[PDB]
C-alpha cells in the first residue's frame, strides 16, 4: 500500500477462517497484560476479547479500526451480537469472562465466586423450564446464576436466578 | 381446631357467620372480609369470601365444610372438580397448596401486580411479602418478561419468585436485581 | 328486623309484605321497586343489608338465596352493591355482564370481569366502542378471585390522547 | 441521512454525527456508551431496533449494509420483522405511533412494550406506557391490573394498543373512582 495506518493502535491483528491473529505489538505492556489475563497465546487471540478491543480502539484490524472492527470481528467469526454486548459490558466493569460449556453462556470469576451468564434476547422466547433447568445446571457445576437481558434496543439488565425447592 | 361452614356461590365460597369468619381470618389470614378491605386484626363483619382455592385447601385440612345453597354437601372432590376445571385455578391452587404446607401464609398479589404475594406471617407483619408469579415449565416467555417482574418488585423488595409447577409439583427461581 | 318480606319467583322477585311501608315507598320512589316486582340485584343488595326479608331467611343468607335462585352472578352483584354502598343507582345494563347508572348528567356503563374466566382483547375494545357510540362512558370492573374490586375507565380511540 | 449496519437483529450506526443526528431528531436508538445522555453527549455507536430501522430506511433516512459491504433493500428488513412474531406486531404498532407524530422508545424501564412520548424522554412529564396485543389474544381479567400496577407511580394512565391485519387501535385506560 501506500502508508499503514499504526498510530493510535497497540496492537495490530488478522482475521482468520477460524481466529484472530496479532501481527503487531506497538504497546509491550498492552499485550503482555492480554497474556497475562489468558485470553491472548502466541497471538492468537479470543474472538470476543478481540471484538473488544477494538471497540476500545486499541486494536487495529489491518486499516479497519473501532465498532466498524468489532464489527469485522462479530461477523466474520459468526458471534452473536448480544453475548458480545454483555461481554463488552462485564470487561468495562472490570471482570474478565470467558465463553462458557452451556450455549449462549459467559462465566467469569470474581471474589472467589464463579458466575455464568446466560445471554437472553428480546425477541427470542425462551421455554420457563429451559431457565429452571439451566439455573440447576450452573448451580450444580458451583457457579452463581446470572441472566443478562438484552432489550431489543440493547439496554442490558442482570439478574441473580436462582433454583430451589422452597422459597428462602 | 377451626371448623368453620360455608355456601359455594360462583366460583367462591362464603363465610357468613361472623365468628367463623373472624377465626379464618386471624388464624393464617384465609379469605378476604367483603365489608373492609384491610381490616385492623379481626374488626370486620364479613362475609369472608375464600376463593375456591383456599376453599378446596381448607376442605381438604378438615377446617371447611362447604354447601351449595340448596343446602347439599360439597365434597373435597367436587372442590378439587372445579379447580382443577379451570386452567389458572388449577395452576395456582398447586402452588397456593405447596407455600401453604410448607408454612407460609398465601394471599392475592392483586395489589403487587402478580398471582400471589406470600408472607412468612402475615400482611402488615412482614416488611415485605415474597411476590410469585406462576408459570407451567412449558410456558414461552420473552426474556423482557423478566425485567417487567423485576419492575413489579422494584418498589417492594426487588427480589421476586416464579413458582413453576406442572404435574403437581412446585419450584422456584428466586430472582434479584445484580450488579456484575 | 326485615323491612319487608319478599319471595323468589321463577323470574323475578315480588315484595308480599311492607313492614315499613317507609322503607317500600321509597323503593318505589327510586323505581326498583314496582308493582310488587323488586329488580333482582337490588332485592339481593336490600338482603344483604338485612332489609328484605325472603321467607324467614334474612341477610346475606337471602342474598344467596336471591342470587342463586336467578342464576345472577355473584361478582355482578358483589359489585353491584359496591357501587350501592357508594351511593349510585345502577340498573342491568344491555350488553351482557354489565351495569349502567347515571351521575352527575352522565351515564356510565360498567363491563364486570372475573379472575379466571379469560376474555380477548378485542372483545374488550369493542364492548367499550359499544358502550362509547351509546354515549356511556365505558368502566370495567375487574373483581379478582378475592373479591378484591378495582375500577378504571378504558376509552377506545384511533389515536393516542 | 445515516447508514448503519445490519448485525443481528440489529443496525448500529457507528460514525458519531449520523448517530447524535438520529438520537436528536427525534429520538431514534440507543447510544452504546450511555444508557441516557444529556442531550447529544455520546460517542455512540447507535444501536437501532429492528423496527426502528425498518421504519428509518422505508422513510428514506437509513441505508443499512451487511458487514461485508453488500446493501440491504428495505423488504429485507420487512422480511426479518415480519418473521418475528413480537418485532411484526411491535412494528405495525411503532409505525402508527410515529406516523401520528409520537416519539416511541423501548418501555423496558417501565415494564411495558413501549414508553411513548410527545416530545421525548424528560420532555414531557411523563411518557405513555403502552402494551401491545392482537385481538385475538386472550387475557385474564387481572392482567389489566398488572398493567395499573405498572403505572401506578408514572401517571395511573396507560394504553393497551391493539392490532392486527397491520391495523391499531388503542384502549386508553386510567383507575376510576365510582
Ligand atoms: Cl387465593
Ligand atoms: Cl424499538
Amino acid at each position: 500500500k501506500g502508508e499503514g495506518e499504526v498510530a493510535g493502535c497497540k496492537a495490530a491483528a488478522r482475521l482468520g477462517v477460524e481466529g484472530v491473529f496479532v501481527e503487531e505489538c506497538f504497546d509491550g505492556s498492552y499485550c503482555r497484560n492480554l497474556e497475562r489475563i489468558g485470553y491472548l497465546r502466541k497471538g492468537r487471540l479470543e474472538p470476543l476479547e478481540a471484538a473488544y478491543q477494538a471497540s476500545r480502539g486499541m486494536l487495529c484490524m489491518g486499516e479497519t479500526r473501532g465498532w466498524a472492527a468489532a464489527v469485522e470481528v462479530i461477523a466474520g467469526l459468526g458471534l452473536s451480537l448480544d453475548t458480545a454486548l454483555v461481554y463488552f459490558d462485564l470487561r468495562r466493569k472490570g471482570r474478565k469472562p470467558l465463553v462458557g460449556v452451556r450455549r449462549g453462556t459467559l462465566v467469569y470469576e470474581h471474589g472467589g465466586r464463579v458466575y455464568e451468564v446466560l445471554v437472553l434476547s428480546e425477541g427470542y422466547p425462551l421455554k420457563i423450564g429451559s431457565l429452571v433447568e439451566w439455573s440447576r445446571g450452573a448451580s450444580m457445576d458451583n457457579h452463581s446464576p446470572i441472566v443478562a437481558i438484552v432489550d431489543r434496543t440493547g439496554l442490558i439488565t442482570y439478574y441473580e436466578a436462582r433454583a430451589v425447592r422452597s422459597i428462602q | 381446631p377451626i371448623k368453620a361452614s360455608g355456601v359455594l356461590i360462583g366460583d367462591s365460597v362464603l363465610v357468613t357467620d361472623v365468628e367463623q369468619a373472624r377465626s379464618l381470618y386471624s388464624c393464617g389470614y384465609y379469605g378476604q372480609p367483603l365489608d373492609v378491605e384491610k381490616p385492623r386484626g379481626a374488626d370486620f363483619e364479613g362475609p369472608l369470601r375464600l376463593s375456591l382455592i383456599e376453599s378446596l385447601y381448607l376442605a381438604e385440612k378438615g377446617v371447611l365444610e362447604v354447601a351449595k345453597p340448596d343446602g347439599s354437601s360439597v365434597g373435597v372432590e367436587d372442590l378439587r372438580t372445579a379447580v382443577r376445571g379451570n386452567p389458572r385455578f388449577s395452576m395456582l391452587y398447586n402452588i397456593y397448596r405447596d407455600l401453604r404446607e410448607r408454612g407460609f401464609v398465601v394471599r392475592s398479589g392483586l395489589k403487587f401486580g402478580s398471582d400471589f404475594a406470600v408472607y412468612r406471617l402475615g400482611p402488615g407483619i412482614d416488611a415485605a411479602p415474597f411476590i410469585v408469579h406462576a408459570y407451567s415449565p412449558e410456558d414461552n416467555i420473552d426474556p423482557v418478561e423478566i425485567v417487567r417482574a423485576g419492575r413489579l418488585s422494584h418498589s417492594v423488595r426487588k427480589k421476586f419468585v416464579f413458582a413453576v409447577t406442572r404435574g403437581g409439583d412446585v419450584s422456584y427461581l428466586m430472582i434479584d436485581w445484580f450488579r456484575p
